[PDB]
């Protein structure tokens, strides 16, 4: 529990930089940086 | 341009306007070249898409308008030579059979460029199509300059071009004083033309895109 409410915490802000655009397997990877800079391009549009 | 696209009678729409006829070179003063640019203009939403380096339809451009000289110029002996008709003999007719034995050429090459890169290469990348996937795509349609034999690869090729080129441009300088002169011209004509079908074929043992070219220079002929 301890950890958890910690990781719980120590992803809220990184959490509201995905809540823009919208090891770890390299499938999804490159695809998280795409999925991003397609909403910071309609939010200019 | 402004005086072009009223004769045009397609256009004359947002799209039809940005096109930038500038240049990029200042000529001093008989040869094949007159280099001139024409590049087509995009905002914002767009331009992110179409990469300011596919500058290569440039490339194929002045190649496609250098085609345009020969079939114009070309049109000029057969009509400079239309007024010249009673003047019936055999300095007459052995010449005008030069003509035609030179125009099938450049109808015949240019018939290929009006099938590999206009047609067929558009077939693919529209029935392609239907974000990073626009990008590449793009970048394989133009990729037209492969088709075009504009590739350093297969650039022997297009050297030998230049010189049939060259030749039908001496051919409308001389517009039956200088028979003789325009005689040993054709007759120079006809040599390249036939070290041309050997040059391709010996490039085919080495791309299934020249092959419909030996077949299109090459009909009931060696």
């Amino acid at each position: 529990p301890v950890l958890l409410s910690l990781l719980k915490t120590s992803c809220e802000p990184y959490t509201r930089f995905i809540h823009d655009w919208v090891v770890f397997l390299k499938h999804i990877a490159h695809d998280i940086y795409v999925c991003g800079k397609t909403i910071n391009l309609l939010k200019l549009c | 341009l402004s005086k072009a696209l009223q004769c045009s009678l397609h256009g004359d729409t947002p799209h039809a306007s940005n096109l930038s006829l500038a240049l990029k070179y200042l000529p001093e003063v008989p040869d094949v070249l007159s280099c001139l640019e024409l590049r087509y203009k995009v905002d914002w939403p767009l331009n992110i898409v179409i990469t300011e380096g596919c500058s290569k339809y440039s490339g194929v451009f002045s190649f496609l308008l250098q085609l345009k000289l020969m079939m114009w110029a070309l049109k000029d002996v057969c009509f400079h030579l239309k007024r010249t008709a009673m003047a019936g003999s055999v300095q007459f007719r052995q010449l005008q059979l030069f003509k035609h034995e030179m125009q099938h050429f450049v109808k015949v090459i240019q018939g290929y460029i009006a099938n590999q890169i206009l047609h067929v290469t558009w077939c693919e990348f529209r029935a392609r199509l239907a974000l990073e996937e626009i990008q590449r795509a793009h970048a394989e349609y133009l990729h037209a300059v492969f088709r075009g034999l504009l590739t350093e690869k297969a650039a022997p090729v297009m050297n030998v071009i230049h010189s049939i080129f060259s030749l039908v441009l001496k051919f409308r300088s001389q517009l039956h004083p200088n028979f003789a002169l325009m005689q040993q011209s054709y007759n120079t004509f006809k040599y390249y033309s036939h070290f041309l079908f050997k040059v391709v074929t010996k490039l085919v043992n080495r791309q299934p895109h020249l092959e419909d070219f030996l077949l299109r220079i090459n009909f009931n002929n060696y």
